[PDB]
C-alpha cells in the first residue's frame, strides 16, 4: 500500500493519466481516499497528489480525480515557489500559484475554496496575480475572492501586483475595489512597492484611483523612494499630482540625482548635475521668500564639503567629477538623515570605486562613515568587516602606509560588534543561529586580517596601544567558536579560510607575530577547544615546516611565554608531542619543554587511575585533568 | 662541498665539509659564518637533528640543501 501511493503520487505529479487510471482500476472507497490525499515528499514539498497536479498544470490529470474520484480541493499542503515556500495551499492556491488558467478552472468549477488562506494569511487570488497571470486574477474576483484580504505581513493582492512587473493585473485590481491605502507591516503601500520597483504605468494607474500619498512606517514618503532607487522617470510621474508641494519637490529632485551620482547599475554624471540643477534653481525662484536647505554641518569623512546653498556654488562644479559624486553623498544623506538601511549602499558604492581607482584615504573615510551608521542603525557588518580587511589588505599589498586610528576605529567598532555578534548568537533561538555562528566566525576572521594588517603598520606607539587595548578587550569578552576555538586556536591554525580577494596575498595562517600579539595582549594560552586541543596542540599539526619554518618556530617560543604548558594532554588524550607528525616540530617542543615534578606524578596518577577526587586541592584536579 | 642552509632571516651558512664528515665537526664550521658556537645551534636535517658524531651520510648525503638550524641556547 505504501509502496503503490508514491507511483500514483508521481503518476498525477508527471501528468500520466493511462497509468494513473489504470492503479486506481477495482480500487475500493478505503483506497480511494488514502491514495488521493496522502503527502509524499517531492522537492521540498509535503504536496498531496492533487495538488503537485496542480502545480505542474496537469488539468487532465485534476478533471478525472475531481469529476469522477471525488477528491477533496480543502487538502492542505507545502510548496516551493521562487524562493518562497509556501505551505497548506490547496490546489487552487498552487495552480493560481504557479500561474496555470486551464487547472485553475476546473477546481472553482468543482468547489474549491476560493477564499483559502495558507499558512501566511494567503488567498489563491493573491497567488494568481502574484505570478502574473490576467485570465486567473479576472475569474477568481467574479467567484467570490476578496481582494483586500493581505497576508500576514500585511500586503495586499495589488501592493504584491504592484511590485511585479504585470500591469495587466494592477489595472484590473484596481478597478475592482481595491483600497490602495492598504499599508503593509512598516507602513508601506502598493506605491511604495511600485516606485522601488519602478514600474511607470503601474504608479499612472495608482494616481488616477486617488492613490492619497501617505508615509510608511519608516518615515519615507515614497516619492523618495524612486528618488533613493535611481527611478529617473518615476520621480517626474508624481511631482505634477498638486498636492506635493514644493518643499517636497525640492527633496525628491535632489535625492534622484544624488543616489545617480552613487550607483552601480545607474552610473551617470549628465544625469547627477541635471537634477539637482533644477531642484536649486526652484528654490530660488521665490526672490524674498528663499527657501533654504537644513545644511548639516560638514562631515570630515566626505571632505570638507558645506553643500551648495547657491545656485552659482554648484555651478562652479559642474564639470567637477569628484565633488558631484561627493556632494551627492552629503545631500542624500542630509535628506535621508543617515538612518535608512540601504542609505549607506551609496556611499559603500563610491568608497569601492575610490578602492577601484586607486584612491585610499577617501575611501576608506567613506567606508568607516559607513560601517557607524550602520553599527548604529544595529546591521549585520560581517562583510563591511570583510570589505575592511580586503581594502587594507590590498592597501598593504601595495606597500603604502595606512593610519592607524583609522585600522583603530574599525577595529574599535569590530569589538563592539563582535560583542553584538556574541550576543546575536547567544539571543537568537536555534533558527537562525546557524548563520548567525557563521557570522560571528566571519567577524573574528576579518579581526584576524585586520590584526594581521596591523602587524605590518608604522605602529605609532599611542595608537599601536590603542589597538593592543581594544584587543585586549575582545580577549576578556571569551570569544569561543562552534569548535571551542579561540581567536589563539584559529591563529595558531593553518586551515583556517583566508579571504581571496585582495587578502589571502598579505595575510597567512597560522601567523606567529598576531599570536605574538595576542600573547601581548594577554590570551589565554591554556584554553581548550571542543576537541580538548590548545592552541599548541594545532600549531603542531601544520604540514609546512620546510616553505615556511619560521612561522612555525617563532611561534611556539612565542606560545611558551605566559604559561604555556607543554604537559597538558588533550581530551582525546593526546601529547602535543604525540601529535606532532613532524620532526622538526616536535623537537622544538623539546627543546621549548622543560620538566617539572607535577607534570610526572599526575601523569602517573592519571595512568594508574588513583581516586582524587575530594582528596586532593581542586586546582590539582584541574591539573589532573590537563593531564 | 659548500653549504647553503637557511637561518632565522635565510641567512647562509658555510659548513664547507663533505659528506663523509661528522656534523659534531661540520656545524661548526656553518655556524662559524653565522656567528653562534658549534656546540650551541641544534641544526635540523629537515626533519632530524644531528647527535654525537652524526656523519653527513647519514642526512641523504645532501649537497648544501636548506638546513633550518634551531637557535636554542644553553645547549652546550
Amino acid at each position: 500500500m505504501e509502496g503503490l501511493a508514491g507511483y500514483v503520487y508521481k503518476a498525477a505529479s508527471e501528468g500520466k493519466v493511462l497509468t494513473l487510471a489504470a492503479l486506481l482500476l477495482n480500487r475500493s472507497e478505503s483506497d480511494i481516499r488514502y491514495l488521493l490525499g496522502y503527502v509524499s515528499q517531492q522537492g521540498g514539498q509535503r504536496s498531496t497528489p492533487l495538488i503537485i497536479a496542480a502545480r505542474n498544470g496537469h488539468a487532465k490529470v485534476v478533471r478525472l480525480l475531481l469529476e469522477h474520484y471525488r477528491v477533496q480541493t480543502q487538502q492542505t499542503g507545502t510548496v516551493r515557489f521562487d524562493g518562497y515556500v509556501i505551505d497548506g495551499a490547496t490546489a487552487l492556491w498552487c495552480a493560481a500559484g504557479a500561474g496555470h488558467f486551464e487547472v485553475v478552472k476546473l477546481l472553482v468549477s468543482h468547489g474549491a475554496n476560493v477564499n483559502h488562506t495558507t499558512v501566511t494569511n494567503s488567498t489563491p487570488l493573491r497567488a494568481a496575480c502574484f505570478d502574473g497571470r490576467l485570465d486567473i486574477v479576472k475569474y477568481l474576483v467574479e467567484n467570490n475572492a476578496n481582494i483586500s484580504i493581505a497576508n500576514k505581513y500585511d500586503n495586499t493582492c495589488l501592493m504584491i501586483a504592484a511590485y511585479k512587473g504585470h500591469t495587466d493585473v494592477v489595472r484590473y485590481l484596481l478597478e475592482q475595489r481595491a483600497d490602495p491605502n492598504a499599508k503593509a507591516h512598516c507602513g508601506a503601500t502598493a506605491l511604495h512597492f511600485a516606485a522601488e520597483a519602478g514600474h511607470i504605468d503601474i504608479v499612472k494607474e495608482l494616481i488616477k484611483w486617488r492613490a492619497a500619498i501617505v508615509v510608511n512606517g519608516h518615515g519615507m514618503t515614497p516619492l523618495k523612494v524612486a528618488a533613493e532607487s535611481c527611478k529617473a522617470d518615476v520621480v517626474e510621474l508624481l511631482l505634477s499630482h498638486a498636492d506635493c508641494d514644493r518643499r517636497s519637490r525640492i527633496e525628491a529632485l535632489e535625492l534622484l540625482g544624488a543616489s545617480f551620482a552613487n550607483d552601480r547599475e545607474n552610473y551617470d554624471i549628465i544625469k547627477t548635475y541635471h537634477y539637482l540643477y533644477l531642484a536649486m534653481l526652484e528654490r530660488f525662484q521665490d526672490g524674498d521668500n528663499i527657501l533654504e536647505k537644513e545644511v548639516l554641518p560638514p562631515i570630515h569623512a566626505y571632505g570638507n564639503r558645506t553643500e551648495c546653498r547657491n545656485p552659482q556654488e554648484l555651478e562652479s562644479i559642474r564639470q567637477d567629477r569628484d565633488a558631484l559624486h561627493m556632494e551627492g553623498l552629503i545631500v542624500r544623506e542630509r535628506i535621508l538623515g543617515a538612518d535608512n538601511i540601504d542609505v549607506s549602499h551609496p556611499i559603500i558604492y563610491r568608497g569601492a570605486v575610490y578602492a577601484d581607482n586607486m584612491e585610499f584615504e577617501q575611501c576608506i573615510k567613506l567606508w568607516l562613515h559607513a560601517l557607524h551608521l550602520r553599527q548604529k542603525g544595529n546591521r549585520n557588518t560581517h562583510k563591511d568587516l570583510l570589505r575592511f580587511a580586503q581594502v587594507f589588505s590590498q592597501m598593504i599589498h601595495l606597500n603604502e602606509t595606512v593610519k592607524a586610528p583609522d585600522i583603530e576605529c574599525v577595529l574599535r567598532c569590530s569589538v563592539l560588534e563582535i560583542e553584538q555578534s556574541m550576543n546575536r548568537v547567544k539571543n537568537i533561538s536555534d533558527a537562525d543561529v546557524h548563520n548567525a555562528m557563521d557570522n560571528y566566525e566571519c567577524n573574528l576572521y576579518t579581526f584576524l586580517y585586520l590584526v594581521c594588517i596591523s602587524t605590518k603598520t608604522q605602529c605609532s606607539e599611542e595608537d599601536q596601544c590603542k589597538i593592543n587595548k581594544q584587543i585586549y578587550n575582545l580577549i576578556h569578552l571569551d570569544p569561543r567558536t562552534r569548535e571551542g576555538f579561540t581567536l589563539l586556536h584559529l591563529a595558531v591554525n593553518s586551515n583556517t579560510p583566508v579571504d581571496d580577494f585582495h587578502t589571502n596575498d598579505v595575510c597567512s595562517f597560522p601567523n606567529a607575530l598576531v599570536t605574538k600579539l595576542l600573547l601581548d595582549c594577554g590570551a589565554e594560552v591554556n584554553a581548550v577547544d571542543n576537541e580538548g586541543n590548545s592552541a599548541l596542540h594545532i600549531i603542531v599539526q601544520y604540514n609546512r615546516p620546510i616553505s615556511d619554518f619560521l612561522t612555525l618556530h617563532s611561534i611556539i617560543i612565542s606560545l611558551v611565554e605566559a604559561g604555556a604548558h607543554t604537559d597538558m594532554t588533550n581530551k582525546q588524550n593526546k601529547t602535543p608531542l604525540d601529535k606532532s607528525t613532524t620532526g622538526v616540530s616536535e623537537i622544538l617542543l623539546k627543546t621549548q619543554m622543560k620538566m617539572s615534578l607535577k607534570c610526572l606524578a599526575a601523569r602517573a596518577v592519571r595512568a594508574n587511575d588513583i581516586n582524587y577526587q575530594d582528596q586532593i586541592p581542586r586546582t590539582l584536579e584541574e591539573f589532573v585533568g590537563f593531564h | 662541498m659548500l653549504i647553503k642552509v637557511k637561518t632565522l632571516t635565510g641567512k647562509e651558512i658555510e659548513i664547507d665539509i663533505e659528506p663523509t664528515d661528522k656534523v659534531e665537526r661540520i656545524k661548526e664550521r656553518v655556524e662559524e659564518k653565522e656567528g653562534i658556537p658549534p656546540q650551541q645551534q641544534r641544526l635540523i636535517y629537515s626533519g632530524k637533528q644531528m647527535n654525537d658524531e652524526k656523519t653527513a651520510a647519514d642526512y641523504k648525503i645532501l649537497g648544501g640543501s636548506v638546513l633550518h638550524l634551531v637557535l636554542a641556547l644553553r645547549g652546550g
